RNA sequence: AGGAGUGGAGCCUGCGGCUUAAUUUGACCAACACGGGAAACCUCACCCGGCCCGGACACGGACAGGAUUGACAGAUUGAU
RNA sequence: AGCGUGUGCCUACCCUACGCCGGCAGGCGCGGGUAACCCGUUGAACCCCAUUCGUGAUGGGGAUCGGGGAUUGCAAUUAUU
C-alpha cells in the first residue's frame, strides 16, 4: 500500500531476508530470539542481558541504585 | 594579502618574535649588562638595537659579538641576507635600569657575598642616580633551611591604580 | 563448528541465502546485505596487513586433519570481522595478557573477534572499607 | 654508524664556512631543512655537535626548544686541521666595526 | 618510578665473525679467476660485488629486496 | 598616470596612530591632490579569558585580557611616485602602511 | 629506523606542543598561539595584551 | 521581608568505598563539572608483552681476509 | 537581536552562499571571502495568532531497549556522533 521501507520497524530483520513490520504478540517472540541468539554466539552483549547490566555505554558505578545493602 | 596572514593574527606574529628575542639575548648578554632591546623595522632593513649598559663588553675583539649574533638570527628566522643588522647603544643613567641592577644584584651574590651588604649596595646606588625611591626584596633560603624575606626600602612607593604602568618598573 | 539450522536448512539462512553462496561471492556483493557498520570498514580500508591472518587461518585449516581443527593463530588485534571464511579455524585473542581462545562459528559472522573474548572480572564483591560513610 | 663519515664532512665544513650553527629540538627532522638537506637523516646535526661540544671547540645556548652552537678560536684550529683546508677563511670576524 | 624485573634472554644476532674471506675467485691457472657464482652485474653493482650463492637461494646484501630468485 | 591610490594604516596605539594619519593627509593636501579624510573603521578586539591559578585549588578566577588594534584608510588619486615619496617620509613610530596598485 | 619507530599522530593531542616548553594540554591555539596557559602568562605583558578590564 | 530552588525521581559528571592483571595521580569555608582533566588510539604518569640506544667524552683493548651495519627465504612470532 | 568567529597557520588545515539528488542523516556540481567588502540587512528562541488534545501516569515524562540507515578516523567492540 506503498508506505516507504524506512518507515517500518525492521529493515532486514536479519537472517529472515526481508523488511517486515512487527505487531503485538509477534513483538515479544521476536525480541525473545534476538536476546537468545546473542548468548547462543555468547558475545558482550548477551552476558550483559544476563547479568542484568546496562547493554550500552553506560556507567553503572552511580546507576540503578536499589539498593539497599550498604556498609 | 597573500601569502601573508590576515590582521588579527599579524600582530599575534610580531608578539611571538618580539618575545623568543627578548629571552634568547638575555640568557648570553646578562653579564655585558642587558638592559632590553628595541626593534625597528624600517624600509628593507630590521634594526635591533641591542640596549646595554656598557658596550665596551659588548662589542668584543674586533666587533665580534655582533657579528656572531647576526649570523644567528638570520638563519634562524630564515630572513635571505641584508635583512637584519644589529646595532649597540648605550643607555645613559642606570638607576633607572631595573632589569641591569638586577642583573648586577644577580652577579654580586654569585661573587659569594652577604644579603644584607649586597642589597644596600645595590639601594644607594638607584637612589643617588635620582629615583623616587627603591625597593630590593631578596626571598629564599640562607642561615638554615628554613626560607625567609629582607626587605630594604627607601623613599616612596606605589602598588595600586593605573600610575603603577608608568613610573614603576620591575624586574 | 557442531550446530545445524543456524544458516542452513530449516530455520535461518543468512538474510535469505545460505553460507554456501556467501563463500562464491565476493564483498562487494556480501557487504550490501544490511549491517551498516561493516560496510565502512570494507571500503574504506581494503586490507592494511590483515594479509598475515587471514593466510594463516585458511593455510592452517588447510594442513590440519580431516574431523580436526587446527591449533591456534594469535592476534593482538581484536578488530576484523568475522566472515563466512573465516570459520572453522580457532583464534586465541590477546586481552591484556591472555589469549583466550575461541572456535569460529558460522553464527557470529558480522560481529568482530574482541567481543568474544572479555578483559575484566566479571565483579564480585564485597564489604564497606573503614571509610565510606560520614562517620 | 651511528652516523656515517660523509655525514660529518658535510656538517663540520658547513660550521666553518658560516661561523655558527643552529638547529630545532627534534628527533624527527628527516632533513634538517634550513640549512642543509639530503645529507642530514634525522637527529644528525644535534648528535654530532653535542659530541663536538664535550671536547670544547664551541659554545651552545638553548632557547625555546633550539640550540644555537658558536664557533671558538680552538674550533677554527680544530676544523682546519680535521678537514685539511686552505687556512684562507673566518667568517665570525675579518673586520673591526666602525 | 618502579625498577625492572627479571627475564633471561639475551642474545645478539652475530658479530659478523672476523674470517678469511674472498676466496669467491678460485686459483686454478695462471691468471685465471675461476669464478663459481656470478660476481653480479645488477642495476647499480658496479661488479665489484659479488652474490650469495646460497644453496636454495641466490641473493646480494646490496640487491636484498630485488634479484632474489630462489633456485 | 593618475590612479585611485588607497593607503591603509593600521596599529595598536592610536596617538602614534592618529598622527601619522595627519602627516599623510598634510603631504596630500601640501600638494592639492584632493584627498580624503581618515575613514576609521570599528576597533576590534583579540579577547583571552583563562585561569589565574596554574593548578586548579582555591577560588574559580578568570582574567580578561584584551588588545584593541586599529585601522583607517585615506583614500588618494593622484600618480603613483608622489604617493611613494609623501608615504615613505615622516613617519617614526611602529605603524604599518599598505600601498595598493588601484581602486575602483 | 625500519618499519616501526612511529605511529600517525597527525590529529588529537599528541601531534600539537607548545613553543616555550614543549607541553601538552592548557594551551591556547586561538590567533596561532600555540602557547601553554601557564607560560602564556608570564609572557603576557611581553607583546601580545595587557589587562585594562 | 520576600522571590526562585537544592535536599525527593530519572539521567550526566566529579569524589569515597568495593572489586580488579591494572582499575594511574594530586586535592578534603579556603577539595569534590577542580588540575581549562568532555581519556577510542594518541595523551599516559598505570598494567601486560616485544623492540630500540639517541650510553657524550676520556683512557686501555680489538683490528684491514678487517673493527663494524643491514637483510631475502624458512623456522619462530600479535607482528612482513 | 547582540558579543564574535573564519583557509593563506605546525608538519595541512576554514567559514560557507548557490545549483542538483535524497523522507532524513547526507551526497554531488560550481562560486566568494586575508574579511564595516564574503558567509550575514547573521529573517534565533521564549513570545504572538488559529486548529487538535481534556484533568486521564493522558498524547504529560522519554528513561530503558529492539531493528535499520549515514558521517569522522587507520580503527567506533564496552554500543564516538
Amino acid at each position: 500500500y506503498k508506505i516507504p521501507d524506512w518507515f517500518l520497524n525492521r529493515q532486514k530483520d536479519v537472517k529472515d531476508g526481508k523488511y517486515s513490520q512487527v505487531l503485538a504478540n509477534g513483538l515479544d517472540n521476536k525480541l525473545r530470539e534476538d536476546l537468545e541468539r546473542l548468548k547462543k554466539i555468547r558475545a558482550h552483549r548477551g552476558l550483559r542481558h544476563f547479568w542484568g547490566l546496562r547493554v550500552r555505554g553506560q556507567h553503572t558505578k552511580t546507576t540503578g541504585r536499589r539498593g539497599r545493602t550498604v556498609g | 594579502m597573500a601569502v601573508q596572514i590576515s590582521k588579527k593574527r599579524k600582530f599575534v606574529a610580531d608578539g611571538i618574535f618580539k618575545a623568543e628575542l627578548n629571552e634568547f639575548l638575555t640568557r648570553e648578554l646578562a653579564e655585558d649588562g642587558y638592559s632590553g632591546v628595541e626593534v625597528r623595522v624600517t624600509p628593507t632593513r630590521t634594526e635591533i638595537i641591542i640596549l646595554a649598559t656598557r658596550t665596551q663588553n659588548v662589542l668584543g675583539e674586533k666587533g665580534r659579538r655582533i657579528r656572531e649574533l647576526t649570523a644567528v638570527v638570520q638563519k634562524r628566522f630564515g630572513f635571505p641576507e641584508g635583512s637584519v643588522e644589529l646595532y649597540a647603544e648605550k643607555v645613559a643613567t642606570r638607576g633607572l635600569c631595573a632589569i641591569a641592577q638586577a642583573e648586577s644584584l644577580r652577579y654580586k651574590l654569585l661573587g659569594g657575598l652577604a644579603v644584607r651588604r649586597a642589597c644596600y649596595g645595590v639601594l644607594r646606588f638607584i637612589m643617588e642616580s635620582g629615583a623616587k625611591g627603591c625597593e630590593v626584596v631578596v626571598s629564599g633560603k640562607l642561615r638554615g633551611q628554613r626560607a625567609k624575606s629582607m626587605k630594604f626600602v627607601d623613599g616612596l612607593m606605589i602598588h595600586s591604580g593605573d600610575p603603577v604602568n608608568y613610573y614603576v618598573d620591575t624586574a | 563448528v557442531e550446530q545445524k539450522k543456524k544458516r542452513t536448512f530449516r530455520k535461518f539462512t543468512y538474510r535469505g541465502v545460505d553460507l554456501d553462496q556467501l563463500l562464491d561471492m565476493s564483498y562487494e556483493q556480501l557487504m550490501q546485505l544490511y549491517s551498516a557498520r561493516q560496510r565502512r570498514r570494507l571500503s574504506r580500508g581494503l586490507r592494511r596487513k590483515q594479509h598475515s591472518l587471514l593466510k594463516r587461518l585458511r593455510k592452517a585449516k588447510k594442513e590440519a586433519p580431516p574431523m580436526e581443527k587446527p591449533e591456534v593463530v594469535k592476534t593482538h588485534l581484536r578488530d576484523m570481522i568475522i566472515l563466512p571464511e573465516m570459520v572453522g579455524s580457532m583464534v586465541g585473542v590477546y586481552n591484556g595478557k591472555t589469549f583466550n581462545q575461541v572456535e569460529i562459528k558460522p553464527e557470529m559472522i558480522g560481529h568482530y573477534l574482541g567481543e568474544f573474548s572479555i578483559t575484566y572480572k566479571p565483579v564480585k564483591h564485597g564489604r564497606p572499607g573503614i571509610g565510606a560513610t560520614h562517620s | 654508524m651511528l652516523m656515517p663519515k660523509k655525514n660529518r664532512i658535510a656538517i663540520y665544513e658547513l660550521l666553518f664556512k658560516e661561523g655558527v650553527m643552529v638547529a630545532k629540538k627534534d628527533v624527527h627532522m628527516p632533513k634538517h631543512p634550513e640549512l642543509a638537506d639530503k645529507n642530514v637523516p634525522n637527529l644528525h646535526v644535534m648528535k654530532a655537535m653535542q659530541s663536538l661540544k664535550s671536547r670544547g671547540y664551541v659554545k651552545e645556548q638553548f632557547a625555546w626548544r633550539h640550540f644555537y652552537w658558536y664557533l671558538t678560536n680552538e674550533g677554527i684550529q680544530y676544523l682546519r686541521d680535521y678537514l685539511h683546508l686552505p687556512p684562507e677563511i673566518v667568517p665570525a670576524t675579518l673586520r673591526r666595526s666602525r | 618510578k618502579k625498577s625492572y624485573t627479571t627475564p633471561k634472554k639475551n642474545k645478539h644476532k652475530r658479530k659478523k665473525v672476523k674470517l678469511a674471506v674472498l676466496k669467491y675467485y678460485k686459483v686454478d691457472e695462471n691468471g685465471k679467476i675461476s669464478r663459481l657464482r656470478r660476481e653480479c652485474p645488477s642495476d647499480e653493482c658496479g661488479a665489484g660485488v659479488f652474490m650469495a650463492s646460497h644453496f636454495d637461494r641466490h641473493y646480494c646484501g646490496k640487491c636484498c629486496l630485488t634479484y632474489c630468485f630462489n633456485k | 598616470a593618475i590612479h585611485r591610490i588607497r593607503i591603509t594604516l593600521t596599529s595598536r596605539n592610536v596617538k602614534s596612530l592618529e598622527k601619522v594619519c595627519a602627516d599623510l593627509i598634510r603631504g596630500a593636501k601640501e600638494k592639492n591632490l584632493k584627498v580624503k579624510g581618515p575613514v576609521r573603521m570599528p576597533t576590534k578586539t583579540l579577547r583571552i579569558t583563562t585561569r589565574k591559578t596554574p593548578c586548579g585549588e582555591g577560588s574559580k578566577t578568570w582574567d580578561r585580557f584584551q588588545m584593541r588594534i586599529h585601522k583607517r584608510l585615506i583614500d588618494l588619486h593622484s600618480p603613483s611616485e608622489i604617493v611613494k615619496q609623501i608615504t615613505s617620509i615622516s613617519i617614526e613610530p611602529g605603524v604599518e602602511v599598505e600601498v595598493t596598485i588601484a581602486d575602483a | 629506523q625500519q618499519l616501526y619507530w612511529s605511529h600517525p599522530r597527525k590529529f588529537g593531542q599528541g601531534s600539537r606542543s607548545c613553543r616555550v616548553c614543549s607541553n601538552r594540554h592548557g594551551l591556547i591555539r586561538k590567533y596561532g598561539l600555540n602557547m601553554c596557559r601557564q607560560c602564556f602568562r608570564q609572557y603576557a605583558k611581553d607583546i601580545g595584551f595587557i589587562k585594562l578590564d
